[PDB]
C-alpha cells in the first residue's frame, strides 16, 4: 500500500518563499527515483524537477533553473523543494511522483491522466 | 461532500487494519520450524522442441497429459505430442501479435488473443483435414493478456483496460462485466470446481469475484509494483503471486493476509511465470535472470534450479498428473523436465 | 512400427515441409514501429509512403528497389506503455517523430525521447529522428511574437555550428533554431549511449517525397554496423 | 632446414645457422599454442552457436588451425628423414601429405575473406545454412585434391617430383612443381588484402586510430597477409632480411592466432574466465 | 471526486464487515495437506523408469 503525503502549501506574495515537503510509506525509499509535477488551473500535467538514487544527479526544466531546489534525505523518508522569487505563473497543485521499479533510470508514466504511485497534492497560490 | 466520504473512506481503511492485526497470533515460520527438508532437486531434459522463428509467449496443456499447444509472435500456433515430439496441427494467425492461448477440457477447441483486442477460437473436429476459425468476439477496448475456458459454450477473458469479461460464444455477448481495477489486468486462474477466480493486476492488488452475481469480495494488497503471474493452490484456499520487484508471496482468502514470502538478496530482477505442482510443496517460478527456480512453500527456501536458457524466460506449467514440467523462453525453444 | 505411427510420422513431415516455406517468407520482410504526439504529423507521412504500396493495431506495406518493409502504428489503446512495448524488441528501427514549431511542448517530447533510449529491452534498437514542420517555424521566428529564449535560457550564449549548410539561402535566425533543438537531441543521445545503438537526425515537412529512401538508407548502415560488431570489429 | 624453403628455390649457406634454430623453436611454440586453440573450441560449442554468421565463422576458423597443425607435424617429419640411404619410401608420402593440407589452409582463408564481402556488399540477401556448408567444404577440401594428385600422377613416372637432399618439392631446369604451391597460395593473399582495405573505408568514418589498429591487428594473421613477404625470397638472395623476417613473422603463425584471433574476442574471454572461476 | 469516493466508501463496507479466522487456523491445513498427499508427487518422490514415459 504505497502511501505519498504532501504539506506545505498556502498563499504568498510575489517574490516570497515557501518550502515542500512529501513524506512516504510503503516501500524501501532509497532504491527509487523521485519527480515533482504540478498542475496548472487550465492545462494539463507537467514536469518540474528531478533527482537520483543516491543524491548526485540533478535536472530541471527550463523555467525553474535559477529560483528552485531539490533534495531528498533517505533517513527521515523525505523529499524537498525550496523556492525563492516567485512569479504568478506559479500558482498550481503539486504532486510528488514515484517511478514504476527498483534499479533503473528510465521513468514511465509519471505525467498520465490516472497512475497509481502519486500523492493527493497541495495548493500553492501567489498574488 | 468529498470531505466527509474520503474521511469516512479513511476511518474504514483503519478499521480494516485494527481488524486484519488481531487475526495473526503466529507465524508460519515459527509452526514450520521442524518440518523436514525436503532435499536437494536435480533435474535434467529429457525432450527439446524445435521449430518456432521468434520469441515464444505462452503455451498450455491438455487434459490428457500427452498434447501440447503453443504460440509466437512470428503468427504459429503449434500443436505437440511429447512422447515422441512429432506435429499435430500448425496453425496461422491473421495477426501476428499474439499473448495467450488455452485447450479446452473437452479436447476439441483452441483459443488466442492478443495486441488486437478480440478472441479467435479454433474448432479441431472438422470433417475435413483443415481446421477453421469458429467465432470472433469483440468488445473489449484494450489488448488482452489472458483466456481460459470454462465450458464449450462460457469463457473469461482479461484486458488491459482494467476490465474483466465473460463470454457466452454462440451468441456471441457478454453476459457479466467485472470493473473495479485502477490499472491493467495480468493473470487470472479458475477455481478447482469453477465458481470463483482471482485476478491480479499493474498495481499492487489482487481480488476474488463470483461469476454468477458479478461482484468482487475481498482485495489483498501487499507489494510493491506490479504483478505479474498468479495461480491456485490446489485445494482452492490459497494463492501464490509474484511481482517486478523480485519477490513472491502467498496469500489465503479467509485470513486475508500475507503469510509468506520469498526472495533473497542477489536477485534483483523481477518474476514472469508461477506455477504449483500436485501436492503443494514445490513452488517453480521464472526470470529473466535467465533462470527457473524451485522454492520450498513451507519453509520459504531454494531448493533447486533450472539452467540452459539463453534468454528471458516467459512460461512455465506442469500437468494434471504430475509428470513433468515445460518450460518456454525468448530463445524460441521449449524443454520438457523430468 | 504400426499404421498409426506410419501415419503420424507422415503428417509431421509434411508439416515440417510448410514451415520450412514459412521461414523464407518470414525472414525477407522488415519491421519497423512508428511514434508520435497527437500534434506531430504522424499520418501525414504515412499517407505519402504508401504510395510506394475498435482497431488495436494497424499496418502499412511499401517497397523500396524490391525490399518490403512492413510498419506498425498503434491504437485504441490507453496512455501507458510500458507493457505492451515489450513486444517492439526485435524490429530493425524505431521512428521518432517531433514537431518542433511548438515550444510549449518539446519538453515533453525530450522527456519521452530519454525514457526510450535508457529502457532496458530497448538498448539495442535505433531510431530514426524527424524533426517535423519547418516551414511554421520560418514564420513563427520572423514574425517576431514569441522569444525562443523564454522557454530556454542557455539560447542567449549559442553560435552556429561550422559544419552546418544553410543551402537553401535563408535568414541565419531560422538556423540557428533549427539547429539548437538537433543539439538539444543529440547531447541526449550522445551522453549514456555505449556504442551499442545509434541516432539520425533529419529536417522534413509537409510536402516530402523522400522518406522511404532515407529509411532503406539508414537500415543499410544499421545492418552493416551489426555484422560487423559480429565479428569482433567494431 | 630453413622455413624458406617452402618459397626459396636457393637457401644462401651464409645465414644457415641463423635461422635454423628460430624454425625449431618457432614451429615448437606453434604446435603448443593450437593445441591449446582446439581445447578452448571444445569447451564453449553449445554457447556459441547462436545464428548463422558466427556458427559458419567458428567452422572456417577450427578449420584453418586444423589444417595448420597437421602441416606443421608433416613438415617436422618430412625434415628429419634421410634420403642418403633410401631413395624411395616416405620421402614421397611426406611430401605429398604437406602440400595437400597447406594448401587446404589457404583456401579456406579464402572463404573467410568471401564471406565478409558477402556482408557488405549484399546486404540484403539470405540463403540457407547447409547449401553454404556444402559449398564451404566442396571448395575446401575439394581442389586440394584435385591438385595434388594431377601433379603426383603427371610427376612421378619421370622421377622428378622429389628434390635430390630434402624432402619437398624441386625444380631445376626441367619439371617445376613447385609452382603448383606459390602460384595458388600468393594468389590469395592478394585478395585478402582488397577486403581489408574495404574493412577501412567502414571504420573511419569520423579513439579512432585505437579502433583501427584493433581491427587491423586481428586480421592480418588469420587472413595471412603475412605470407605475401615470400614474394622476396622467390626473386633475391639475401639483401637485408627476406630469408629472416619470413620465419619470424611466418613460423609463429600459431602464436599469433592464439593470442589475437581467440584471446582477444569479448565473449568467449569472458566465458572462458567465467568457466576457469 | 464524489461519485469515485461514494463507490469507494461502498465497496470498503462491504470488505470490512466480512468473518475471519486466525493465521494458525490457516498453517496447519495447508501444512496437513501436503502430508495427505505426499507419496504420489512424482517431483518430490521420483519413479522407476519402467514407468516414466519420459525416459523409457
Amino acid at each position: 500500500q504505497v502511501q505519498l503525503q504532501e504539506s506545505g502549501g498556502g498563499l504568498v506574495q510575489p517574490g516570497g518563499s515557501l518550502r515542500l515537503s512529501c513524506a512516504a510509506s510503503g516501500f524501501t525509499f532509497s532504491n527509487y527515483k523521485m519527480n515533482w509535477v504540478r498542475q496548472a488551473p487550465g492545462k494539463g500535467l507537467e514536469w518540474v524537477s528531478d533527482i537520483s538514487q543516491s543524491g548526485a544527479s540533478i535536472s530541471y526544466t527550463g523555467s525553474v533553473k535559477g529560483r528552485f531546489t531539490i533534495s531528498r534525505d533517505n533517513a527521515k523518508n523525505t523529499l524537498y523543494l525550496q523556492m525563492n522569487s516567485l512569479k504568478p505563473e506559479d500558482t498550481a497543485v503539486y504532486y510528488c511522483a514515484r517511478c514504476p521499479a527498483p534499479f533503473t533510470r528510465d521513468c514511465f508514466d509519471v505525467t498520465s491522466t490516472t497512475y497509481a504511485y502519486r500523492g493527493q497534492g497541495t495548493q500553492v497560490t501567489v498574488s | 461532500e468529498l470531505d466527509q466520504l474520503r474521511q469516512e473512506a479513511e476511518q474504514l481503511k483503519n478499521q480494516i487494519r485494527d481488524a486484519r492485526k488481531a487475526c495473526a497470533d503466529a507465524t508460519l515460520s515459527q509452526i514450520t520450524n521442524n518440518i523436514d527438508p525436503v532435499g536437494r532437486i536435480q533435474m535434467r531434459t529429457r525432450r527439446t522442441l524445435r521449430g518456432h522463428l521468434a520469441k515464444i509467449y505462452a503455451m498450455h496443456w491438455g487434459t490428457d497429459s500427452r498434447l501440447l499447444v503453443s504460440a509466437s509472435q512470428d503468427g504459429k500456433l503449434i500443436i505437440w505430442d511429447s512422447y515422441t515430439t512429432n506435429k499435430v496441427h500448425a496453425i496461422p494467425l491473421r495477426s501476428s501479435w499474439v499473448m495467450t492461448c488455452a485447450y479446452a477440457p473437452s479436447g476439441n477447441y483452441v483459443a488466442c488473443g492478443g495486441l488486437d483486442n478480440i478472441c479467435s477460437i479454433y474448432n479441431l473436429k472438422t470433417r475435413e483435414g483443415n481446421v477453421r476459425v469458429s467465432r470472433e468476439l469483440a468488445g473489449h477496448t484494450g489488448y488482452l493478456s489472458c483466456c481460459r475456458f470454462l465450458d464449450d459454450n462460457q469463457i473469461v477473458t482479461s484486458s488491459g483496460d482494467t476490465t474483466c469479461a465473460l463470454w457466452d460464444i454462440e451468441t456471441g455477448q457478454q453476459t457479466t462485466t467485472f470493473t473495479g481495477h485502477t490499472g491493467d489486468v495480468m493473470s487470472l486462474s479458475l477455481a478447482p470446481d469453477t465458481r470463483l477466480f482471482v485476478s491480479g493486476a499493474c498495481d499492487a492488488s489482487a481480488k476474488l469475484w463470483d461469476v454468477r452475481e458479478g461482484m468482487c469480495r475481498q482485495t489483498f494488497t501487499g507489494h510493491e509494483s506490479d504483478i505479474n503471474a498468479i495461480c491456485f493452490f490446489p485445494n482452492g484456499n490459497a494463492f501464490a503471486t509474484g511481482s517486478d520487484d523480485a519477490t513472491c508471496r502467498l496469500f489465503d482468502l479467509r485470513a486475508d493476509q500475507e503469510l509468506m514470502t520469498y526472495s533473497h538478496d542477489n536477485i534483483i530482477c523481477g518474476i514472469t511465470s508461477v506455477s504449483f505442482s500436485k501436492s503443494g510443496r514445490l513452488l517453480l517460478a521464472g526470470y529473466d535472470d535467465f533462470n527457473c527456480n524451485v522454492w520450498d512453500a513451507l519453509k520459504a527456501d531454494r531448493a533447486g534450479v533450472l539452467a540452459g536458457h539463453d534468454n528471458r524466460v516467459s512460461c512455465l506449467g506442469v500437468t494434471d498428473d504430475g509428470m513433468a514440467v515445460a518450460t518456454g523462453s525468448w530463445d524460441s525453444f521449449l524443454k520438457i523436465w523430468n | 512400427l504400426s499404421a498409426e505411427d506410419k501415419a503420424a510420422v507422415e503428417r509431421s513431415k509434411m508439416i515440417e515441409k510448410q514451415l520450412q516455406k514459412d521461414k523464407q517468407v518470414y525472414r525477407a520482410t522488415h519491421r519497423l514501429l512508428l511514434l508520435g504526439a497527437d500534434n506531430s504529423g504522424k499520418s501525414t507521412i504515412v499517407k505519402q509512403m504508401r504510395i510506394y504500396h475498435t482497431s488495436g493495431i494497424f499496418e502499412t506495406k511499401f517497397q523500396v528497389d524490391k525490399v518490403n518493409f512492413h510498419m506498425f502504428d498503434v491504437g485504441a489503446q490507453r496512455d501507458e506503455r510500458r507493457k505492451w512495448i515489450q513486444c517492439f524488441n526485435d524490429v530493425t528501427a524505431i521512428i521518432f517523430v517531433v514537431d518542433s514549431s511548438d515550444y510549449n511542448r518539446l519538453q515533453e517530447a525530450l522527456n519521452d525521447f530519454k525514457s526510450i533510449w535508457n529502457n532496458r529491452w530497448l538498448r539495442t534498437i535505433s531510431v530514426i529522428l524527424f524533426l517535423n514542420k519547418q516551414d511554421l517555424l520560418a514564420e513563427k521566428v520572423l514574425a517576431g511574437k514569441s522569444k525562443i529564449e523564454d522557454y530556454f535560457p542557455e539560447f542567449a550564449r549559442y553560435t552556429t555550428p561550422e559544419d552546418a549548410t544553410p543551402e537553401p539561402g535563408e535568414d541565419p535566425r531560422v538556423t540557428r533554431a533549427k539547429y539548437f533543438i538537433r543539439d538539444e537531441f543529440l547531447r541526449i543521445s550522445t551522453a549514456s549511449g555505449d556504442g551499442r545503438h545509434y541516432c539520425y537526425p533529419h529536417f522534413t515537412c509537409s510536402v516530402d517525397t523522400e522518406n522511404a529512401r532515407r529509411i532503406f538508407n539508414d537500415c543499410r548502415d544499421i545492418i552493416q554496423r551489426m555484422h560487423l560488431r559480429q565479428y569482433e570489429l567494431l | 632446414t630453413s622455413f624458406s624453403i617452402l618459397m626459396s628455390p636457393f637457401v644462401p649457406s651464409t645465414i644457415f645457422p641463423v635461422v635454423k634454430w628460430i624454425t625449431y623453436v618457432g614451429l615448437g611454440i606453434s604446435i603448443g599454442s593450437l593445441i591449446l586453440c582446439l581445447i578452448i573450441e571444445a569447451l564453449f560449442w553449445k554457447q556459441i552457436k547462436k545464428s548463422q554468421t558466427s556458427h559458419t565463422r567458428r567452422i572456417c576458423m577450427v578449420n584453418i588451425a586444423l589444417s595448420l597443425l597437421i602441416a606443421d607435424v608433416w613438415f617436422i617429419v618430412g625434415a628429419t628423414v634421410d634420403t642418403t640411404v633410401n631413395p624411395s619410401g616416405v620421402c614421397t608420402a611426406a611430401v605429398f601429405f604437406t602440400h595437400f593440407f597447406y594448401l587446404s589452409l589457404f583456401f579456406w582463408m579464402l572463404m573467410l575473406g568471401i564471406l565478409l564481402a558477402y556482408r557488405i556488399i549484399l546486404v540484403f540477401h539470405h540463403m540457407a545454412q547447409h547449401l553454404m556448408m556444402a559449398v564451404g567444404f566442396c571448395l575446401g577440401y575439394g581442389c586440394p585434391l584435385i591438385i595434388s594428385v594431377i601433379t603426383i600422377a603427371v610427376t612421378q613416372p619421370s622421377n622428378t617430383y622429389k628434390r635430390k637432399d630434402v624432402c619437398w618439392l624441386n625444380w631445376s631446369n626441367g619439371s617445376k612443381p613447385l609452382l603448383a604451391f606459390v602460384v595458388p597460395a600468393l594468389a590469395i593473399v592478394a585478395v585478402n588484402f582488397v577486403v581489408v582495405l574495404l574493412v577501412l573505408t567502414k571504420l573511419w568514418r569520423p579513439a579512432t586510430i585505437i579502433r583501427v589498429g584493433k581491427s587491423l591487428l586481428i586480421l592480418t594473421p588469420l587472413l595471412g597477409l603475412t605470407w605475401g613477404f615470400g614474394i622476396g625470397t622467390i626473386v633475391d638472395s639475401q639483401n637485408l632480411a627476406w630469408h629472416v623476417i619470413f620465419a619470424l613473422l611466418n613460423a609463429f603463425q600459431g602464436f599469433f592466432i592464439l593470442c589475437f584471433g581467440i584471446l582477444l574476442d569479448s565473449k568467449l574471454r569472458q566465458l572462458l574466465f567465467n568457466k576457469l572461476s | 471526486s464524489i461519485a469515485q469516493a461514494r463507490k469507494l466508501v461502498e465497496q470498503l463496507k462491504m470488505e470490512a464487515n466480512i468473518d475471519r479466522i486466525k493465521v494458525s487456523k490457516a498453517a496447519a491445513d495447508l501444512m496437513a495437506y501436503c502430508e495427505a498427499h505426499a507419496k504420489e508427487d512424482p517431483l518430490l518422490t521420483p519413479v522407476p523408469a519402467s514407468e516414466n514415459p519420459f525416459r523409457e
